[PDB]
Order: structure tokens, then sequence, then C-alpha cells
């Protein structure tokens, strides 16, 4: 009937255990119901129709003259938008004008309230938000886009490439990076990476495109896992298994190889692929774009974990936490293929100095700011349900009084 | 530019057809716009 | 319960004033009157919508975004 | 720090509305009367410089009042027949009389005040003396132009006081005095 | 635990030695007290209204008894009627303070919050007590149990480190600080000591040490005791003159305050628990289960006090009525048996809490008295003074 | 110019002040009674400022700071003199207190009036509120708190200098007459200063506006509310 | 049994 | 549609002033009625009367 | 929405005059 | 003339007040109340009555528990004059009809 002085830990254990399951199946239980809504938010969205604003200012300025104001949920916003205000549009294939667009607006639209650029000193002052091979030293002050036509066969430039960049910061993640890449001879790649703060347990999420004239010869989206174990949470599992039984099946479940490189960074649900025709690829994009969203909405309610002076199990978990980034980044960096592609056209001592202060930086002593601007909630909410001063009431007293005479 | 105008877009805007019958900014619009250049 | 107080900014009354009547004053009528209207009120084509939008967004957004960096930032 | 979203590096005060108009634009600090009609300064200045006179009386006495000098009290329900009968119960010749004797007074006054702020000036040199034991016996300038013009609590000069007799050290000087707003109670004054 | 691994001989004559009945094994850390609130049945969480009406109103018939006495024969009595009538008036008012306390946790009465609210006020305030300022310090206190350096809402110990420091600082064993301790932890009247814990309530009557979201809140809590202190005080005076003072409210002030006093020192303070300072080893759950002591009282005297010395249950399980910690205190006592610590009030307990512990030493983690520790102390003052010599 | 952008600059600022005020005052209303979205985190009514104002201040603050460098206490002996965040005459008020209640007891224990006692710990009791009040004195029970404290010791003038005290009458009759003297010339000093220090808080509430006060103003609407209550509602306004 | 036991567990999770 | 609008203030002048004071207009005394030739002014008095 | 006041009493006659000598 | 301009944009309710509401209806009502139940018997019909219908023509509202002529003509017209009798016609006649002895 009494107890011992270790069965008192087991209880702890099966205690902690059943929280962390519970919230675990609290995260999923959003997605659990319907899937489908992680891709078909654009056309539902659409489909409600141009809501119509209901604010003192426009509701008299539409009863004097005539002008009804008209609104629009951020799903429909960031699909008007589009590939924005890119400057290497107009070159880019529709599928990565696609993702692009759509990777970005869920960016925009979910992390809205912390979102930041960052730091500029990092990334835009070296010039590296748009870089071409045809003038590496920015004499044209980064319109060589547009000044040099494209060198003919044989000549001094073939092939010519160009990147652009972009590179946010925010509350939860230290960088989100979106990088687009062109080359004369008819290749384009997209590559995405979202990094947690050095102090959330999250993993990474990643995707490469790789398009050769037209047709995708290399798609590649996975959350690789940052313990040293190779195991994500419970939830991150069950997500990817419900959203590949939702989208993927019916295709192919023997194409989906590992490369050699993945195996020691990539989870047992990474997915690569060599797609066969319009329906493979058709699958895997809306598998991509369901899969970053709910990785992002399942990041809006995340907690750090802190360390306690005494407390060695809050250590461990920090430590590893930076190892399991900084093994991404270190098993990222041979990944021979962009390496050469880079290094061939912009030199070598260009391409390592890139690649280490951009690409897959890994420094834990400096993760960026962010700017928390909650606060704008507040100005919106009252916009539409205001308040008026305490001589609005007996006017409106009194119109009713007199109105309620019939 | 990208991020001010999908704000603007999702507050109201007056449609070209709906107006039959802006030169100068709202104060939630103003809110927006300072935040905007202090991230960006 | 209830409380007495003004949560809109009058720089938008002035706002509107000077949009329908240059192109009746600011008192205490005219803010009854916004509460007497929100009162009783709250009781192929696609394609070419979405260009002219973005158009007339991208406009006024440059246009603000000038007029802010030069008077704000440049000093 | 309280501030949830932003925080400069010295904290937020809340200043309220002014409760009394500003001393007009024609008077001195000090106790020394006014000029009857024009400021002696006014004859240094471009004549299209010159129309602030006409703008402060503009201002103090129509067009910016507190709100809280146009407070309904039992206080001031009854000083209106004190004022009334000044103004318009008394013929103005006797108030003229008594305008000429006033002035004398105050020039009076203030040729008493002046005599004891320099007697002041020698007390606190002689004082600081014995602070320092050795050798200062200086006095500040500031010190005595701010107590000409009423511009020191008594604890202020009190603290001067003691600073000077411990450590020397003339040139360490109180704050400043803030102005004393109006006072209200209720319904009552 | 300070006696760790060793045979319950050790144990057993450590127990009588002291006054104990049972000492405590040694419980792993790494835990919350929290956790054991899943041994308790559900059924002892209920709502029942006999309890509540039984338990406020024993001590109300009790302090009434007392007074239509004392009234009766007002000051024609020798004195000790007058002790006896002040005993029974103090401890009828200590029951009620339960009730209040209760009530300030939130657990007394919860369909209805309003009238509890009122009801804690009503009882707290002829004690001169607020009851947010109550709830906040005992929120405090639950939070921080035996953390050295912390605790300040409880009976922290003097520790010989401050001692020496003081010491150091007066030059000398004479000075007003020194004579203060001296009285204070070496006479009876440590029994009272509570009495300093009332003056530090009222915070320096200082809005500034709380959230501002709160002051209307915190003023009306202070503004109970002082409407008493200021209509009640006076009439009670103006009616009886000093005497007519001292016999009806502060006699049974006094015997209150060494229920309060008493109740609280005896529960957490022993030779055989530690006090660790934050990050050296300070365990949530093992400070609440090991390092408490459960004193027991001859069943009138409970259910005089509402089970006022039953602090270990609700110590597991914050929302357990007050009626069912007896029944509850059974339950745990079967598991946790092993490692709690109890004891029987009598007179022996007393004179070791006078006279032994009165000054903790953390190298040897244990309490010593007063006097030898000073001299010793003061030996090594001089050692370390013939150490001064160059 | 550069003379109406001070102006404008004023202007905006105070009117962005204004607005914040009001949105924490209705939130606040608005939360107490559970119609809040739950993104709402109600330490958000404890900034002050107002987020803009904050963010410019901030700026020139910083801007200001890095251009310009291209008993007795000798360290600070006017440390009286410095914005503790109470009110000035805040000790003074719990002093007094303090003398009134023991003064009082000791009095009516001593020769068996019942009215010593009472008087001063009434007395002591509210001014011992209003000087926990006073700890913080840019709230509003800051504000009251004075108001209190002057109620008290004006009250107190008033019983010294026109009834007088119980315990002090004498046979004769103009040896028994109220008189000033040195409880009444505390109260009297403390009244003074609470006036001369800061008593100027709620200074909305006064007697309401005549229809003297409107027969100038801008306003249509306001002038015929006023007509309204005073009893003038049916008078023709040829304005 | 429900009224304390939901002061119960809040407290347990504050705590 | 748009005078129903401009005379609906005098229809309200003339059954409840008081709420037509809360409006901002103090009195109305004198109206015009211009238009086009021959518009039958005098039809619509008799239905406001 | 009326205060609590008098009415004027001598805007239509002048017989109240008649009580203050009398009574007086 | 300038301080004149000065007082009187500040004292604008003090003014209409003295001029328009002292005595017009603060203090000849109330005299004329006080005075009228001064003289004029301890009947009813003259101490309750006929006020009433005197008030009634003068200030042209007949006056109801919400406004103060109501109550002054009550305290002093009804409780001074007409109660202390009407008091002993009640504790004679009607309190037998009652229990009450
Ligand atoms: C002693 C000298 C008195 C000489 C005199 O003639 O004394 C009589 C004076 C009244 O004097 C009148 O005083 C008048 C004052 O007027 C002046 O003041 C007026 C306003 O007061 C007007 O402004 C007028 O224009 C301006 O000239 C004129 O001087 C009259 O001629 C003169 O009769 O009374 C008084 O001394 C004042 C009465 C005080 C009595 C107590
Ligand atoms: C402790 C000090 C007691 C004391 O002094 O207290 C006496 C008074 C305050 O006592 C008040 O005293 C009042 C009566 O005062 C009068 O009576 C007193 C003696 O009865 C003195 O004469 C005093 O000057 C005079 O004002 C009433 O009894 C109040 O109830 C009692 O509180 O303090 C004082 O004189 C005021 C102290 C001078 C301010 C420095
Ligand atoms: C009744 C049952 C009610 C149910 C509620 C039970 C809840 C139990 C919680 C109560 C907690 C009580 C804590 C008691 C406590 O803090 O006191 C114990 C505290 C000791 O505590 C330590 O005291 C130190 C002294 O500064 C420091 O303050 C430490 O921070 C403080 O922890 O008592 C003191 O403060 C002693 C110094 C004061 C001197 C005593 C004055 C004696 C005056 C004589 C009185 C007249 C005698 C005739
Ligand atoms: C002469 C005594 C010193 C003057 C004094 O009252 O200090 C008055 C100072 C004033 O106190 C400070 O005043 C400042 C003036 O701007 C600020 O307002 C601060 O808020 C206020 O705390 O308070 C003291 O520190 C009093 C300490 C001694 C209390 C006397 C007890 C009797
Ligand atoms: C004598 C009447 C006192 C009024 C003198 C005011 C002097 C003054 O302003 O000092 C200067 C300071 C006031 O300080 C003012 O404070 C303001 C903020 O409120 C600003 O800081 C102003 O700059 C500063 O002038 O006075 C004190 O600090 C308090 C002095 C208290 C003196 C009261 C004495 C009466 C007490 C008698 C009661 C005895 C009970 C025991
Ligand atoms: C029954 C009376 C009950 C009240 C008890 C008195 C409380 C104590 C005194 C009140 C504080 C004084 C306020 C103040 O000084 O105002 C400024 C006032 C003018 O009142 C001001 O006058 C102003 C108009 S003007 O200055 O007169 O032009 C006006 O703006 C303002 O509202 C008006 O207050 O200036 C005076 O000179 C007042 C001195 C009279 C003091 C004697 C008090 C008698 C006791
Ligand atoms: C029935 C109801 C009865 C009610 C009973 C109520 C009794 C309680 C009141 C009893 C009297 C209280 C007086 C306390 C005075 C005091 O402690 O001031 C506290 C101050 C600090 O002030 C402070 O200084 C602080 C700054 S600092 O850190 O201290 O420097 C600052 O926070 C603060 O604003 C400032 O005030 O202490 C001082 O710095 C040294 C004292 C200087 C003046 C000496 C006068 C003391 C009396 C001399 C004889
Ligand atoms: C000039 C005014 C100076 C005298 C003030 C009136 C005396 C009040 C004392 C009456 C009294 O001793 O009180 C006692 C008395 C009853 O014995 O009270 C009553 O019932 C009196 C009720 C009668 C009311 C008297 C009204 C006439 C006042 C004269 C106005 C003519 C002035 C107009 C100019
Ligand atoms: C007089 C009897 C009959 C009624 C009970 C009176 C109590 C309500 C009073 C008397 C003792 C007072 C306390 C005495 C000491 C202090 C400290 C004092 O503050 C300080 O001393 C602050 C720190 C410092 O001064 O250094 C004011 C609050 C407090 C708790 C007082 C609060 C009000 C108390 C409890
Ligand atoms: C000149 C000295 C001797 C005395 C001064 C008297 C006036 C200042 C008082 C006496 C009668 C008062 C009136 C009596 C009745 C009322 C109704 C009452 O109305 C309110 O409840 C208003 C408060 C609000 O809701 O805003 C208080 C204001 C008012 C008009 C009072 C305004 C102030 C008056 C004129």
């Amino acid at each position: 009937s009494p107890l011992s002085p270790e069965d008192i830990m087991r209880l702890v254990q099966q205690h902690e255990d059943v929280a962390a399951a519970a919230e675990s199946e609290q995260l999923v239980a959003q997605f659990r119901d319907d899937p489908q809504g992680l891709y078909e938010y654009v056309n539902r969205a659409y489909a409600e129709g141009p809501r119509r604003v209901t604010t003192p200012i426009s509701l008299l300025q539409e009863e004097i003259t005539g002008a009804v104001t008209e609104s629009y949920p951020a799903a429909v916003a960031n699909d008007i938008i589009g590939m924005g205000s890119w400057r290497l549009k107009d070159d880019v294939d529709p599928v990565i004008e696609f993702l692009v667009a759509r990777l970005e607006g869920c960016w925009r639209e979910i992390l809205d309230t912390d979102l930041c650029l960052y730091p500029r000193e990092k990334w835009k002052e070296q010039g590296w938000d748009l870089v071409d091979s045809m003038d590496p030293h920015q004499e044209l002050e980064g319109f060589s886009y547009a000044d040099i036509p494209d060198p003919a066969k044989g000549e001094a430039g073939y092939p010519r490439l160009q990147l652009e960049n972009r590179v946010y910061c925010s509350k939860v993640f230290r960088k989100l990076h979106v990088e687009v890449g062109l080359r004369q001879d008819g290749l384009q790649v997209l590559h995405v990476v979202v990094y947690p703060r050095y102090s959330y347990d999250m993993p990474i999420f990643g995707m490469d495109i790789v398009m050769v004239d037209g047709r995708v010869t290399l798609a590649v989206v996975d959350c690789c896992p940052v313990r040293a174990d190779l195991k994500l949470q419970p939830h991150y599992m069950e997500t990817m298994a419900l959203l590949q039984r939702t989208f993927l099946e019916g295709t192919d479940p023997a194409l989906r190889r590992i490369p050699e490189w993945g195996s020691k960074i990539f989870s047992p649900l990474a997915l690569c692929i060599t797609p066969s025709g319009p329906e493979e690829l058709a699958a895997f994009a809306k598998y991509a774009v369901a899969l970053h969203r709910a990785y992002l909405t399942m990041s809006l309610n995340a907690v750090p974990v802190v360390a306690g002076p005494g407390d060695r199990r809050e250590a461990a978990r920090l430590q590893e936490i930076q190892d399991g980034q900084k093994r991404f980044c270190d098993n990222q960096l041979v990944n021979k293929k962009t390496r050469r592609v880079l290094e061939v056209a912009m030199g070598v001592e260009w391409t390592e100095a890139y690649m280490s202060q951009l690409m897959f930086d890994f420094d834990p002593k400096y993760e960026p700011p962010y700017f928390d601007a909650s606060f704008e909630k507040l100005y919106t909410y009252f916009d539409e349900n205001p308040s008026f001063g305490e001589m609005a009431d007996e006017a409106m007293e009194l119109e009713r009084g007199a109105e309620a005479e019939r | 530019l990208d991020f001010v105008t999908n704000k603007f877009i999702t507050l109201g805007y007056i449609a070209p057809e709906n107006a039959n019958l802006q030169s100068e900014l709202l104060s939630t619009k103003e809110i927006i716009l300072t935040n905007s250049f202090k991230r960006f | 319960k209830r409380e007495g107080v003004l949560t809109m900014n009058l720089k938008d009354y002035n706002i509107l004033l000077n949009q329908v009547y240059f192109a009746k004053s600011l008192n205490f009528a005219l803010i009854s009157h916004s509460k007497k209207l929100k009162e009783l009120n709250v009781s192929k084509k696609s394609f070419k919508k979405k260009y002219k939008d973005k158009a007339i967004i991208y406009y006024e957004v440059g246009k603000f975004v000038l007029n802010y960096f030069l008077n704000n930032q440049l000093t | 720090t309280s501030a949830p979203f932003i925080s400069p590096m010295t904290p937020y005060v809340p200043e309220e509305e002014p409760t009394r108009t500003p001393p007009s634009i024609k008077d001195t600090g000090t106790l020394r009367p006014a000029s009857e009609w024009y400021p002696q300064w006014m004859q240094y200045r471009r004549r299209e410089d010159n129309y602030v006179f006409w703008q402060d009386k503009f201002m103090r006495c129509s067009t910016d009042i507190p709100w809280a000098e146009k407070r309904w009290t039992l206080f001031s329900t009854v000083w209106y027949l004190v004022q009334q009968l000044r103004f318009v119960g008394t013929p103005p010749a006797l108030r003229y009389v008594a305008f000429l004797g006033w002035r004398a007074l105050m020039f009076q006054v203030y040729a008493a005040h002046k005599a004891l702020v320099l007697w002041q000036c020698k007390l606190d040199a002689g004082l600081a003396r014995i602070g320092s034991g050795g050798a200062t016996a200086t006095f500040s300038k500031t010190m005595a132009l701010r107590r000409l013009h009423w511009r020191n609590s008594p604890l202020a000069e009190a603290l001067y006081a003691l600073n000077l007799y411990k450590t020397g050290r003339v040139h360490l000087l109180p704050p400043v005095a803030k102005p004393i707003p109006r006072p209200t109670f209720f319904w009552l004054f | 635990t300070s006696l760790d691994g060793l045979p319950e001989t050790q144990k057993y004559v450590y127990a009588d030695e002291w006054g104990f009945s049972r000492v405590g094994a040694d419980f792993p850390p790494g835990s919350h007290p929290s956790l054991f609130s899943q041994l308790l049945p559900q059924a002892l969480f209920a709502f029942d209204a006999r309890a509540a009406v039984a338990a406020v109103a024993v001590p109300l018939a009790a302090m009434a008894a007392g007074y239509g006495w004392l009234w009766y024969m007002h000051s024609i009595a020798p004195v000790w009627q007058q002790a006896l009538c002040a005993a029974l008036i103090g401890t009828g008012y200590a029951g009620l303070f339960k009730v209040a306390h209760e009530c300030a946790m939130m657990r007394f009465i919860p369909q209805m919050p309003g009238l509890q609210a009122a009801l804690g006020t009503l009882l707290m305030a002829p004690a001169l007590y607020s009851l947010p300022s109550w709830r906040l310090h005992h929120l405090h206190h639950l939070l921080h149990t035996n953390m050295l350096w912390q605790d300040v809402w409880g009976w922290h110990p003097l520790t010989k480190v401050e001692l020496a420091d003081e010491m150091v600082r007066s030059g000398g064993s004479g000075g007003a600080a020194m004579a203060a301790a001296r009285l204070v932890l070496t006479t009876p009247i440590k029994l009272f000591a509570s009495v300093g814990h009332w003056l530090r309530s009222w915070d320096g009557l200082d809005l500034r040490h709380f959230h501002p979201a709160s002051y209307v809140e915190v003023l009306s809590g202070w503004a109970a005791p002082l409407a008493f202190a200021g209509l009640v005080l006076p009439a009670v005076v103006s009616a009886g003159g000093l005497s007519g003072f001292v016999s009806c409210y502060l006699a049974p002030w006094l015997v209150f305050h060494f229920w309060l006093s008493v109740l609280s020192l005896t529960a957490h303070t022993a030779p055989h628990i530690p006090w660790r300072a934050e990050g050296d080893g300070w365990d949530a759950g093992r400070a609440a289960v090991a390092g408490t002591v459960t004193l027991r009282l001859p069943r009138p005297l409970e259910v005089l006090l509402n089970n006022a010395n039953y602090m270990l249950p609700q110590a597991v399980a914050p929302g357990l009525p007050m009626w069912s910690a007896p029944a509850a205190y059974a339950v745990l006592a079967a598991r946790l048996g092993p490692y709690l610590t109890e004891a029987s009030m009598s007179l022996k307990l007393l004179t070791n809490h006078v006279t032994r512990w009165q000054i903790y030493d953390e190298e040897a983690h244990t309490y010593r008295p007063m006097e030898e520790v000073v001299d010793e102390i003061e030996a090594d003052l001089q050692q370390l003074a013939a150490a001064a010599q160059q | 110019g550069d003379r109406m952008s001070r102006r404008l600059e004023d202007i905006n600022k105070a009117e962005r002040q204004r607005v914040w005020d009001a949105m924490r005052v209705a939130a606040a209303h608005r939360y107490a009674s559970g119609q809040m979205p739950a993104w709402f985190d109600p330490e958000w009514l404890q900034q002050e400022e107002a987020p803009l104002n904050a963010m410019d201040r901030m700026r020139g603050e910083q801007r200001r700071i890095e251009e310009q460098q291209q008993w007795w206490r000798e360290d600070d002996p006017y440390w009286p003199l410095r914005d503790w965040g109470d009110h000035p005459m805040r000790w003074w008020t719990l002093a007094f207190a303090a003398i009134m209640a023991a003064g009082g007891l000791a009095t009516s224990v001593a020769t068996g009036y019942v009215e010593p006692v009472q008087a001063g710990l009434g007395a002591g009791a509210l001014l011992a509120l209003a000087g926990a009040a006073m700890s913080d004195a840019r709230c509003v029970p800051g504000a009251l708190g004075v108001k209190l404290a002057w109620a008290v010791c004006a009250l107190i003038v008033l019983k010294e200098v026109s009834v007088g005290w119980q315990h002090k009458r004498k046979r004769r009759l103009a040896a028994s007459a109220p008189r000033l003297e040195l409880t009444g010339l505390a109260a009297a000093a403390l009244c003074a200063g609470y006036m001369l220090t800061d008593m100027s808080g709620m200074g909305e509430v006064a007697l309401p506006p005549n229809p003297g006060a409107v027969f100038k103003s801008p306003d249509v609407a306001y002038r015929a509310s006023v007509w309204q209550k005073w009893g003038y509602g049916q008078v023709q306004m040829r304005v | 049994t429900l009224q304390n036991e939901r002061i119960n567990k809040q407290l347990n999770a504050f705590l | 549609d748009e005078v129903k609008k401009e005379i609906n203030e005098i229809i309200e002048y003339l059954r409840n002033p008081a709420l037509l004071r809360s409006r901002g207009v103090a009195r109305i005394g004198g109206v015009l009625l211009a238009g086009a030739p021959g518009t039958g002014k005098t039809l619509l008095a008799k239905a406001i009367a | 929405s009326l205060y609590f006041v008098f009415t004027q009493l001598n805007q239509k006659t002048f017989l109240s005059y008649w009580l203050l000598p009398v009574a007086g | 003339g300038e301080r004149i301009w000065a007082w009187r944009n500040r004292s604008e309710n003090e003014r209409w007040f003295w001029e328009v509401f002292a005595w017009d209806r603060l203090i000849f009502p109330i005299l004329v109340i006080v005075a009228w139940e001064y003289l004029v018997p301890n009947h009813l019909v003259w101490a309750v009555l006929a006020p009433l219908a005197l008030l009634t023509w003068m200030s042209g509202r007949l006056p109801t528990p919400a406004t103060p002529e109501f109550w002054m003509l009550a305290y002093f017209g009804f409780y001074r004059k007409v109660w202390p009798d009407a008091a002993a016609w009640l504790q004679g006649y009607v309190v037998p009809l009652m229990g009450f002895a």
C-alpha cells in the first residue's frame, strides 16, 4: 500500500507524458476534420465575395454621394498581388510563379503582426538581393538585368546566371528565406527554407524545385527534424501522414527515392520526386502548399524552452537544438549541385562568402530582432465598433423615442 | 510595396465602378504606413 | 455598462468634409448623424477586375510611400 | 517598465491641461510693476514684429482660456459679486487714485526685496567659506537671479544652504520650482 | 531531508528525543505537490451546507458564551476568570479566522462569490487584517515554501551568517538590534511573534508595490480594518474605559495571535527540515511534503479551530474544502506514510522551540541555541583577531 | 512656415493622445463585461502614452543623444526634490493621523470624556486612508486622496474655531470660548500645504452650464440641449 | 463537486 | 427621392422641432420652390401638409 | 430630462409681491 | 478696459445666475410660499388647496411630486398646519376600526 522512493518518478513521467500528448492532440484537432481546407482556402475566400465596409466614415461617404467601399480577405489580397514586385519576373516559369506567390502569401497573411525584414547590412548592402554574373561588381547599380543583353553562344559569358533573394525575420523564425535562380541554358531553381529561432523546438522547413526547359526534373519538400535522433514530435508526423493520405494518394509510392545526402538529415516522411506528367505535379504542388500552411499554423502557438538555474534537462534540450540546426547547415553545404552552378559562373571566393553568410549561416550568438506591432489590431477593431461621446446618446434616444411612435 | 499593398487591400478601397458620382490618408492607414516603414 | 468617450479621430471627419464638400461643418450633429447611420445599418470579369484593382491600389500605395519618405525620412 | 509595446529611455510622464493663463507679455518676473501701456523692449524690434502685443492680449482675454478658469462653483458665484462691485459699482476716478497709490507701494517693496537679495548673496558667499574651510569666497550669480524672480521653493533654499555649509560647492544648484496649479475641490470651489 | 538513510532505531530515538512521533524518510527530487491530488477520491471535493453552517456557527457560539459570561460579571471577577474567558474568545475567533482564510482562497462557497467575499472581509476585519493582501501573501508563501532568502511571509529563521554580519557592524553584542533579537527569540514572547507579521502587512501603506489594475481593490481591502478601528474601537473604549478595553479586546487579540503564531511556527520548522537556497537543491514537492509537520490536538480543540492544524492536504489539492481536510489526511498518510512527520502539542515541544532551536546554521544545516552559537562565533572572532595579528 | 509647422505638430500629438485614452477606457469597459475578441491582451491597457507618440519620442531622443555626443547625502544633496511618484504631502498626512489618534486616545483615557477619542480615531482612520491613496499621484485615486484629506482637515479646523471641544469647558463664559489652539493650527497648515502643492484633479465636476454660457457658443445642438434641461425648450432660437 | 474541482485545477495550473 | 430627403426635414420640423434642433438645424422659416417650367408645385404642398 | 428648479412665477402678473410687505 | 474684457469672458455662468436666476427662480418662490403659509389660517382649503390653484395659474404648470413647489407646499402647508389635527382625528376615529388599541 505505501509508495516507493522510485515510483514517484514513474508518476512524474506518466503525468508529463499525458500532458504532452494532450497538447499535441489539441494541435492537430483543427486540421483533422477537413484537410482539404489547407489548399482550398483561396477558392472559398473568392466564393464568399467582396465584403462591404461598415465604419462611420465609409457609411457617411456612401450615404452622401454614392461610393461603396469594399474589402477582401487576406487570401484574396495575396492572390491578387501574386508575384508582386519581384524584379526578375517575366522570366520565371509559371510553376515557380505559382509556388512563390503561395509561399510568400502565407508568410504575409499568417505572420503579419511580427514579420520584419532581415537587417539590411547583412545582405542588402553587399548587393546580394539581385546578383548577375555579367556584372559581379555592380557598376550598373543593379540594372544589369536590363542594360546588358544576353551573351550569344561561345561568347565570353555563356551561360548567364541571375539570382534574386528575399529574407525576413519574425518572432518565432530567425530566418525565412526565398531565392530564385535563372541560367541562360534553360535552368531554373527555387529554394525555400525556414529556420526557427535557437530557443524553439521545431523542425526546419525546406523545399526545392529544379526545372529544366519547362520540365520539373527534381522536387523535394520536407520538415527536417532537429533532435539528435531524427524524430519529430507526434503532431508533425500525424499532420504529414494525414496530408499525404489526402493529396498524394493514387500516385507513385516507389518514385519517392531518398537522395544519398538527405539520408542523414531527412525525416522518414520526406518527399523526393521526379514527376511524370501533369497529375503528379499538380498533386505535389497541392501537397507542398498545404504542408507549408499547416506548419505555419502550428507554429502560431509555440513556446520557447528556457534554461533555469539548476535544471539540466533544459540545458540539454538547448544544446540539442543548436546542434541539430548546425548539423542541417553543415550537411546542406556539400550539396554540390547548386554550389557548382554558382562557382563556375561567379568564381569561388565569392561563392564561399555568399553561401557561408546568407544561404546556410549559423552563429548562435546573433539572432536578429523583430518588431511586434500587435497594437494595430486594436485600431482596426475600434473603427468598426466605435464609440460616440455622450452627446450622441441624447440624440439617439431622441431619434428612437420619436421614431417608435409608429 | 508588396506588404503595404496587401494591408491596404484587406482594409478597404473604393472600387472604380461602384463609385459613380484618395487625396489624403485616414488614421488606421497612417498607423499601418508608419509601422511598415519601421519594419521593412 | 455605459461609456461616454469618443474613440474617433477628428481628422477623419475633417477629411470627409474636405472630400465631399470641396471635390456642413465639424459639430455634434455630424457625429450623431454617423451614429444614426451605423445603428440603422447594423440592423472573364474576374481577371479584368483583378487588373483594374491592382493598378488602382498600387497607384496610391506608391504615392503615399513617397510622400512619407520625403517628409519624415530625408530629413 | 510598464510599457508593453514601446518604451523610450526616459519614462513618459502624463502631462495634463494647463490650469492658468501664462504671465502676460508685459510683466516681469519680479515685484516691480509693469509699464502702464507699452513695454520697453518694443522699441528695439521691427515694426512688423511687434504684433505680439495685441496678439497676446487677444490670447489671454478671449481665445486661450483653459476651461478650468470657466468652472462654475460656489466660491466663484461670490467672487463674482466682489469683482462686479470693483468694476461697475465704483467710479473710475477713485479706482485711478488707488491704482497710483498701489504702484508707489509696489516700487518701495521691490526696492526692499532687492536689498535683501544682495544681502543674501554676501551671506551665502560667507557661508561657503566655512563650508570649504579654505579659499572659496565667491557666490553664484545664477542663484541671485533665481532668487530675484521667485524661482525657488523654501525647501530648495534650505538644501542649498546646507550643501554650502557642508561641502562648499557653490555651483551645485537645486533644480527649479514648478508653477502651482489651480486648486479645485468640487461644486464647492 | 536532513536524516537520510538510517535504521528505524535512530529515527525513533530522535523522535522521542525531540517530541515528534513519526520522523520522515527521504522523498525523491524533481516533483511537485500538485501531483498527489490524483490520490484523492473525487467525493472529497463535494459541497454540503451542513458542515458549512456548523463551521460558521460553533465558534460563534463559543464567542457568544464567553462574552455573555464576561459581561454578566464585568469587573467583579478575579484575574483567572478573565484569563479563561479571554482564552475562550480567542479560540472562537481563531476558528472564524480559519473560515475567513478559506473564503480568501475562494474555496468555501464558490457558487456565491460575492457572498463569500463579503463574509471573508467581515470576519477578517476584527483582527485588523486585509483580505486581498492576505490572499497575496499566502500565495507568495505557497510558491516559495522553505526557500532561503525568499520565504519572507513565513517563519524565516535567523541565520548564522547575517547574525555574524550584524555583530561585525555593531562592534559587540550590546547593540539595539542585538538585544531585540535576544529577547524576541529566547523568551516565551516568541509564541506571539505573529504580531510582527501583522505589522508587515500594510506594505508601508504603499500602493506602489501592486499592479495598477488592482488599486481600487487593494484600497477597499485596507478600508475595512480601518473602519473597524475607526468606528468600533472607539465605542468599546468609550463604553468601558481602559479596563473595559484590555479585557474585551486586547486579551482575546493576544490569544488569537498566540494561536496563529504557534500553528505556523510548529508547521514549518524542525531540526530535520533544511532550508535550501535557490539553485542549491531547493525542490518544490520535497519541501511541501517532506518539509511539513502536522500538529495533533484534542478533538474538541480541533472542532473549535475548524481543523486549522491540517495544512498538508490543502497544499497538494488547493481546492480541497475545509471539512474534508481530516479525512483526506488519513488517505495521504496511507500512501505517503514513511515520509511524513507528525507531532502532538505538548509542553516539551514548545520548550524545545524556545530554548534549543534558535539559530539556523547552514553548514551543519541545523538549529542550535542562540547563546552557545554567539559565544562560539565570538571565540572565532577572537581567533580571527589573532589571525589579524598581521 | 516654420511656425505653422509647430502648431500642426502639436495638434496631431494631442489628438493622437486623446484617441488612445478613449480607446483604453472603452476597451476596459467592453472587456469587464465579456465582449472582447480573445486576441485581446489586458496588458495593453497599461501602455499610457500612445504607440505613435512613443515611437516619435524614442526616435527623436536617440537622434539627440547620438548627434550631440560626436538626513544628509553628499553624493546628491537634493534628493527630496525628486519625482519619486507620490504626493509631497504624504508623510505629513500620516504623521498627523498618528498624532490625532494617539492624542485622542490618551486624552479620553486621562479624563473620562468620550468625544476626544471618537473624533481623534475617526480622523485618524480617514487620514490614514487618504495618505495611503496618496502614494501614487498620477491615478484617479491619487487625487481623491488629496481631496479627502483636505476635507477632513477643514472639518477639524471648523470644529475647533466655531464649536470648540467638550473637555475644554470652564466655569466662566469667556474662559470657555471656542478659539484656535494647536490642533486647529496644524490642520490649517495642512490645508494650506495641500492647496499650494497640488489639488487640481477631477476638474470636470462643477455646477452644470447655464443658458448664459451657451449664448455665444457655435453649436446649435449643444445650445438646444442646455436650454431644454433648464426649462426653456419652447423658446424660439432666432439664431 | 465541480465548483471546487474547477478551482482546484486552476490553482494547480497557476502554481 | 433626393428632395424626399431634403424635405423630410420640413416635415419633421412641423411635427417635432425638438428633434430637428438635435440635428443642427435651428429653425426653418422660409423655403423656396424653384424648378423646371410647369412642375405642379401646388401638388406636393398638399402632401406635406 | 429637466432639473429640480422652481418656475418663474411672475411672468404673468404682479399680485405675488403683495405678500412680501404684508407678511413683513 | 482690457481687464473688464478678460473678466467678462470668464464669468458667464455667474452673470446669468445673478441676473436671471437668483431672485426670480430661487428666492422669490420660497419667500412667497413661506409668507403665504405664515398668514392664512390652519384650514385645508387655505393651506393646500387654494395655493395649488393659484400656483397653477401663476406658474403655468401643475405641480407634481417631480417639482419643488409640491414639496414646499407639502412640508410647510400640510405638515405644519393640517397634520397636527388630522393626526388626532385619525388617532381617535380610525385606529379603533383596526385591531391596535
Ligand atoms: C490605535 C489602535 C487603537 C487601532 C489600530 C491602529 C492601526 C490600524 C495602525 C497603528 C499601527 C499602524 C502601523 C504602524 C507601522 C507601519 C509602518 C508605516 O510605514 C513605514 O514605516 C514605512 C517604512 C519606513 O518608514 O521606513 C506605516 C504603515 C504601518 C504598517 C502602520 C499601519 C496602520 C497601523 C497598523
Ligand atoms: C449664491 C450662493 C449664495 C449660492 C449659490 C446657489 C447656486 C449656485 C445653486 C443653488 C440652486 C442650484 C441648482 C438647484 C438644482 C439643480 C439640479 C441638479 O441637476 C443635476 O443633477 C445636474 C448634474 C448633472 O447631471 O450634470 C443640480 C444642478 C442645479 C441646476 C443647481 C445648480 C446650482 C444652483 C443654481
